[PDB]
């Protein structure tokens, strides 16, 4: 996430986001609600 | 502690002991050689 | 509410009750009925017709008594509606039947129509908040500090064993033999025929009562002692005459190990539990022969220990230590660890709802309890 | 780029794992999960529900064991997953493990469909860098440090024989029967109930099991030994029972070489063994008279080696001095020889980067098979 935090330019800020998504692959070994994950993605889509 | 507790009431193991008990009593060797001549 | 739900040991021969995080079942009374037998006809007498507290046990021969409970199981629910508005009289709580969740206690293998019947009227009579009974053995490993161990209890309603590894219940594994001391008693009368005394009357039997609490004891030596050469010692009677005592003194209670000379077809209660031991896993049992757990008022006796350490010896298997605990309070207990588990925040599926009540029954119990 | 391997000697009955360049699997524990029978509805004892270890064989009476493989061919990977969390307890790992290498074992003659799904373990639930395992006999030689050899192993319930000459197996010539001690237990509980006896549970067969790994031997001519009386020296259980034998110390363990006699179409190990053995080089026989590697735990017995001698003179080849290598770290000897391929610089060549499974991942396994 602090890629976001210092996110600069479309290349940075995409390839970050893809870097993001890769991080995000990790619900099969977390479990979590997915209603509370839902509220993840708008998160990051508020904050992309 | 409960001392006033069984002040109280009657029921109480008094001059007994709590406790009954059952008292106290008292390689792999290797080389197996089929020496076949 | 913010405080103290009814906390009520269920007693079978005496009923005692309380509240959460107290340590005195503040009030304590057998299971009879005290109406009169006589009728007062001089103006200014005492009146009521229905009486408990001293008052009951104390004009014996004017008060008929009528014992309503039956191998733990009351069947004059009358009776207990009386007897909860004397467990809310003024000299008790001064309480509504809503104002606290309510606690009671019972014995396994019964028929679940009593619980029916019990909440039937905890409900109908009462509007009680939450309503809650379970096993003494939880209770009494609670007040032990335990978890996991084998408790008998002695009651004058039905002596159960019950094998216990941490909560885990084996109903498999679990024995209740239906013997009170009530029947001790009884035997003692026909000591009393047998050796001339007259006695038949129900103030009587609360006379022997007494007799059995205290000219009663037990005699280690199975027929060692039978064969004693006895000395008839002899207790002064409190209304002021005496009487013998003989041999009989140790003989009843030893028709608890001995059911058949009554008739009743068991194994002694002592062998009894060994099968409920031996109901179970292997070398868990091993455990258990440390974990000896004992309770009930009917087991206050001089020689009781030692002798079914004996008993025990007996039922021993090959060569293992075997540990037996005794405590204090074989009876208070339980009602003390009814009162730590209504000082439980985690009290959640025991408090049910009285609508929910009405939505299912007791079969919404039977779910909990099972 | 990696970080420190670990060996994981899975042995069909007990799996076993340790970092490289060690000499002793750091871990030692078995395969099978038990869960409770009996449920609580007191509050405040055990959780968790599924153990494995110390937690498990602690307390055996409730947790119904349940072994999860079989010939390899495990049927609760979910479970094997929760296996390996397991193996990355607090008591056992506390490290991670998508980023470092590791080694377990492959046993040969078995659908790729296993290692198809062992992939999917470690490379999606899990994110190893790489790893590769291959076939345990060559680990077994590398404790040797010998060239040629016959390999046999000795599992729970799986057996194997290959000759290897140089680091090369003989794919036509390797052999397998799908039985150890698991049939030799079930098959002593049989001889249990020719006696009347029953060891129905989990926990008890296993403890089964370890009596027969405490009281079993090889006996010299079968028939002719039959023709003796067993005096049984009775072992004394540790609920305190009396264990007679029967043959069972000697007779129950040669049912390997009578397959007919359980029910199998099959001949015994040395039989197809040395047939395999036929079927390889006129000149290497010579070699391996000398190259055979004994391995698995199952093989305690008393004149195990010696008893197979016999079983060589039975097959006796043209005369030719033969020899036996019997060492005592049999099991460990393929963790240990895993541990020498995993303190190698050899396995850059020998792995199998995570990326390659990313790429292809059922193409690099059937491509780079080994
Ligand atoms: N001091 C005593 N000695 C022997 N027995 C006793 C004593 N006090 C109470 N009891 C026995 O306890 C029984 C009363 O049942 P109890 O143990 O009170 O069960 P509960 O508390 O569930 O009513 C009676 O049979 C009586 O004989
Ligand atoms: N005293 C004994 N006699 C025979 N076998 C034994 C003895 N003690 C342990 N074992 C065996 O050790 C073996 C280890 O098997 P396992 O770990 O499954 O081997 P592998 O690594 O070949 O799969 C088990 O099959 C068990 O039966």
């Amino acid at each position: 996430l602090n890629d976001l935090l210092s996110a600069t330019e479309l290349d940075k800020i995409r390839q970050a986001l893809v870097a993001i998504f890769t991080h995000l692959r990790k619900i099969r070994n977390t479990k979590y609600p997915i209603q509370r994950a839902l509220r993840l993605v708008e998160a990051i889509s508020r904050d992309l | 502690m409960a001392d006033p507790k069984y002040a109280d009431l009657p029921g109480i193991a008094r001059n007994e002991p709590d406790v009954y008990e059952t008292s106290d009593l008292p390689s792999t060797s290797v080389e197996h050689i089929i020496v076949n001549p | 509410i913010a405080n103290q739900p009814v906390v009520i040991d269920n007693g079978s021969g005496v009923i005692k009750a309380g509240f959460a995080g107290d340590q005195i079942p503040k009030y304590c009374f057998p299971n009879y009925v005290g109406r009169p037998k006589h009728v007062r006809v001089m103006a200014g007498a005492l009146e009521g017709d229905i009486f408990i507290g001293p008052k009951a046990e104390e004009h014996r021969g004017l008060l008929s008594i009528r014992y309503p409970m039956e191998h733990g199981i009351v069947k004059d629910w009358n009776d207990m509606e009386r007897i909860w508005q004397y467990v809310y009289s003024k000299d008790q709580l001064q309480t509504f039947s809503e104002e606290h969740p309510v606690l009671l206690t019972e014995a396994p293998l019964n028929p679940r129509k009593n619980r029916e019947r019990a909440a039937e009227v905890f409900f109908e009579t009462f509007n009680v908040p939450a309503l809650f009974i379970s096993m003494q053995a939880v209770l009494s490993l609670y007040a032990t500090g335990r978890t996991t161990g084998v408790v008998l209890d002695s009651g004058d309603g039905v002596t159960h064993a019950v094998p216990i590894y941490e909560g885990f219940a084996m109903p498999h594994s679990i024995m209740r033999i239906d013997i009170a001391g009530r029947d001790v008693s009884r035997f003692l009368r026909l000591y009393l025929r047998k050796e001339g005394y007259d006695f038949h009357s129900s103030s009587e039997f609360e006379i022997v009562k007494a007799i059995k609490e205290r000219a009663c004891y037990l005699s280690i030596n199975p027929q060692k002692d039978e064969t004693l050469e006895t000395e008839k010692a002899q207790y002064y009677l409190p209304d002021g005459s005496t009487i013998e005592i003989g041999p009989s003194r140790f003989r009843a209670p030893e028709l608890l190990f001995r059911p058949d000379l009554i008739g009743e077809e068991s194994e002694g209660i002592h062998e009894v539990l060994v099968f409920a031991i031996q109901k179970s896993d292997m070398d868990l049992r091993r455990t258990l022969f440390s974990n000896i757990v004992l309770s009930g008022g009917s087991t206050l006796f001089k020689g009781f220990g030692d002798r079914l350490l004996s008993e025990v010896k007996k039922l021993a298997p090959k060569d293992v230590k075997i540990r037996i605990s005794a405590p204090q309070e074989r009876l208070y207990s339980t009602w003390i660890g009814g009162s730590i588990l209504a000082s439980l925040d985690t009290f959640k599926k025991m408090w049910v709802s009285k609508k929910e009540y009405e939505e299912d029954g007791a079969r919404s119990i039977h779910r909990k309890t099972f």
